[PDB]
């Protein structure tokens, strides 16, 4: 479970952090980091539980 | 250990644990062919406890 | 402007040689966090003997810094000469979000005159001096740190008990030694304590005439002066700029024997700082009357996160920089300054890969030359080009036009020229800027409800441009014009259903429609057949006038494919190295556009051909087939897990590296987990590395000893006995 | 022309501190450094005196 969602975008432009960095003006690239982050964040809180 | 323990390790299809070491199968330095999800940890940053 | 005082008198200056190869001292000062050296206090609140975490800029812990010394000049016998100095004029330093300092660091002791260091005089406090501002160049003599418009300038004057600071523009003398004239060698000011700092009439302006004898003060737009009282204690002082302006902290106003650093005041200033150097000063005093200086400190700030261990009487008394250790790091993940004993996890090492490699192209470069010529069509004609195999440098092709709109969504305006893709789409019409507010990818307006519409699964532009007077190839339409109707009537004539147009094309209105609208407010009507299901097509339209240069817009937009991908920019390819092979670490690259970092081993192959990468079930990389006919399996990379060994009784430690092996392992590393491992080291300098049948370890020494409880047990038959007991 | 409410020793009563402002008791004790701070706050930022 832990591996399959390291692909698993959140609706994020890319499951990448380096590839939302070489495609993103910085403003949004790191609205589109956050939104990764948070949902990231929320598998291992689950995983922990 | 014994023959029935032995028996019972070769019917379980557990993946084999690293520590010494298998590292270098994760590695180009080891087989092209390991599948290993015990070697996808070091992506993850998963660790396997001893 | 500020009252500057008096213009200074002589336009000739004391000469300045440079004596430095006598500055060199071997006195280093690391800041130690655990007696909160070099802290900054937080703004507007105090805490009790609570101990928190926060962030704010601080030194790092493991800084030395950079020190420097100021000295007495050249005088002999009874009186002063020239004024021999250290070459610190010349150091210019980059900025970096503020700095702090340590003053009269080494006072009550002693050290050398340095300039004629035999005499071995004992050293005193004295205060630094400094300039900041925007920016740096050369003096007309080619010399080093000239500084331009306005600048910062932070000096004590005369005695230290005096400070002044102003916001002024430099002027360059033309005198013999002096900043417009040839004769020009190095910036120094001085003091001559011999008349000035009188006991009964400090000099308070005995530093800035020397300061004016090489620049004089013009267009001033700040000043201000403080009040100060000698103190040999050590001193904390520091620098920030901010969008509030720059501030200044002093451990001086609040806490003489804390050190904690307080924002003693604040500048009006909002001129970014870029640019940072100190000012070098030297002493008159006669040779026999020599006096040396205690040794400067300065530290650059670092936003880092710190444990404050506060007092009840509001200091800090202790701290904790983060990012230092890995033991730092663990004093951290529990808030605390004493973590139970314990094996516990740390951050894996980053494994150091290498730099990279490209596979990139063969191709043609891409025939952009359709749009050097003819008219561009009305929006519901559109004209596409569609490039595949091919390389390109589209800034050659955005040199011919004059661009007054660029704009992008989904990729930055500068990435979509840097990708590679397996197909790059451009999409051209001729398009006046009067109607430029119905051109956007969200736009309400008909040229999208009827002429265009956008996907929103590709990355798109769009460009609005016009036509240079030298681009005779280039054609215009009488008019610009547009669809703004697109329905079919019901075949009862009155219920009517509009046919919105599909992305990226073209509208079923367009069979009925005229090449160009002739007339603003033209219609046109079809009846439909039964096989069509009955009902009259219906279309309209609207123009817009002609301008003398032709106006354009255009749309583009990118196509990301697996082995398609042979769209790319021009290779940057000559004149670097073989490629891929290293093998070697998990190197960066990038493969017909596609991006990744890992490690290739040359194995067998797996079906099937031509499909180029292969992947697994978890859409990560699996491989790749090799124009050179062999398959190359990807590993991506591997990072090594690392844990420590902590016995707060003893408060030693030990660490742990897991499976890695320490056939991969040596004294010092490189990959890096962490900045420094130098706590482990403070004992495992001296020895090698020790496998283990968990592991690899560092500091653990075979004993061989038999313990039935080990109380840090490694797994397994593996313990972690503690060195003997405290 | 007017109450002196410059203290209270004290009530409930709403507060306005500089800019700061929260309702809250107010009582005489001893000080905690550093003085001249004016705020005394705990580890959740709450107003402490």
């Amino acid at each position: 479970k832990l591996a399959s969602e390291l692909s698993n975008t959140f609706g994020a432009i890319s499951a990448s952090i380096g590839d939302i960095i070489q495609r993103l003006d910085p403003p949004e690239q790191d609205a589109q980091i956050d939104r990764l982050i948070n949902g990231r964040l929320t598998t291992l809180n689950a995983f922990v539980a | 250990r014994s023959a029935i323990e032995d028996l019972l390790f070769d019917k379980v299809t557990i993946a084999d644990p690293g520590y010494m070491q298998g590292y270098d199968d994760c590695m180009q330095q080891g087989p092209a062919s390991a599948r290993d999800l015990i070697c996808a940890q070091y992506v993850a940053g998963y660790k396997v406890l001893p | 402007y500020v009252d500057v005082g008096p213009d200074s008198v002589k336009s000739a200056c004391i000469e300045v040689d440079i004596q430095q190869t006598f500055f060199d001292k071997t006195w280093p000062r690391p800041i130690d966090v655990s007696k909160a050296d070099g802290i900054i206090y937080p703004q507007g609140r105090t805490y009790s003997n609570i101990t928190i975490t926060y962030q704010g800029l601080f030194p790092y812990q493991g800084d030395h810094g950079d020190m420097y010394v100021y000295s007495a000049g050249h005088a002999t016998g009874t009186t002063p000469q020239k004024l021999f100095v250290a070459n610190y004029s010349q150091d210019v330093k980059q900025f970096a979000n503020g700095f702090v300092v340590r003053i009269g660091a080494a006072a009550n002791s002693t050290g050398t005159v340095i300039i004629s260091p035999s005499t071995s005089a004992t050293i005193r406090k004295i205060y630094p001096a400094f300039m900041l501002g925007s920016s740096v160049g050369n003096f007309s003599d080619g010399k080093m740190g000239r500084f331009f418009n306005h600048t910062l300038v932070l000096l004590p004057d005369g005695c230290g008990t005096l400070l002044r600071a102003f916001y002024c523009i430099l002027e360059p003398r033309s005198g013999n030694h002096c900043p417009a004239g040839n004769s020009y060698t190095s910036f120094a000011t001085y003091h001559t304590p011999a008349t000035d700092c009188s006991d009964g009439n400090y000099n308070r302006n005995a530093s800035l005439n020397s300061f004016k004898e090489y620049f004089n003060l013009r267009n001033c737009t700040f000043m201000y002066t403080y009040n100060i009282t000698e103190d040999e204690i050590l001193e904390w002082f520091g620098i920030t700029q901010t969008a509030q302006g720059v501030h200044l902290f002093s451990s001086r106003y609040v806490d003489l024997y804390g050190g904690n650093m307080f924002q003693f005041a604040t500048l009006p200033v909002y001129d970014t700082i870029k640019y940072y150097s100190i000012i070098p000063h030297s002493i008159r005093s006669i040779q026999s009357d020599r006096k040396a200086w205690a040794a400067f400190y300065v530290y650059k700030l670092q936003p880092l996160t710190f444990l404050l261990d506060f007092s009840v009487d509001g200091y800090i008394r202790r701290a904790i920089d983060c990012g230092f250790n890995d033991l730092s790091q663990l004093h951290c993940s529990y808030e605390s300054f004493d973590v139970e004993s314990g094996v516990y996890s740390v951050s894996s090492f980053e494994a150091k890969p290498s730099g990279s490699v490209v596979e990139q192209a063969e191709g043609v470069e891409c025939d952009f030359s359709p749009l050097l010529s003819g008219t561009p069509p009305q929006v519901y004609n559109f004209k596409r080009l569609v490039f595949t195999n091919c390389n390109y440098n589209l800034t050659k092709l955005l040199s011919l036009f004059s661009v007054n709109d660029f704009t992008c969504s989904q990729i930055s305006p500068a990435a979509i020229a840097s990708n590679c893709y397996s197909s790059l789409i451009l999409d051209y019409f001729s398009y006046p800027l009067s109607m430029k507010s119905d051109l956007s990818v969200s736009s309400a307006g008909p040229i999208s409800q009827f002429n265009y519409k956008q996907s929103f699964s590709n990355p798109t532009c769009l460009i609005l441009a016009t036509v240079p007077h030298n681009l005779t190839t280039i054609t215009k339409p009488l008019k610009y014009s547009y669809i703004n109707k697109c329905s079919r009537f019901l075949s009862d004539d009155r219920t009517e259903v509009p046919q919105l147009v599909n992305a990226n094309q073209y509208s079923p209105c367009v069979s009925i429609v005229p090449s160009t609208v002739w007339e603003d407010g033209d219609y046109y009507r079809k009846q439909l057949s039964p096989l069509e299901g009955g009902g009259w097509l219906v279309a309209s339209g609207s123009t817009v006038a002609m301008t003398e240069q032709l106006q354009m817009g255009f749309g583009i937009t990118v196509q990301y494919g697996t082995d398609t991908n042979s769209v790319c920019p021009k290779l940057e390819f000559a004149n670097d190295t073989k490629i891929a092979s290293q093998l070697g670490n998990c190197v960066e690259y990038s493969l017909y556009g596609v991006s990744g970092r890992g490690v290739f081993q040359n194995c067998t192959a797996v079906g099937v051909r031509q499909q180029r990468f292969v992947y697994d079930a978890y859409q990560n990389l699996v491989g790749y087939y090799s124009d050179d006919g062999n398959y190359y399996c990807l590993r991506a990379c591997v990072s090594v897990p690392v844990s420590v060994i902590y016995d707060k009784e003893t408060k030693t430690h030990a660490t742990l590296f897991g499976s890695v092996a320490c056939e991969h392992i040596s004294s010092t590393m490189s990959q890096y987990s962490r900045s420094t491992r130098s706590m482990l080291k403070r004992r495992d300098s001296t020895y090698g590395p020790l496998q283990t049948p968990v592991g690899c370890v560092l500091g653990l020494v075979n004993s061989s000893l038999f313990v039935e409880d080990c109380k840090l047990p490694l797994g397994q038959s593996l313990c972690a006995l503690p060195d003997t007991p405290s």
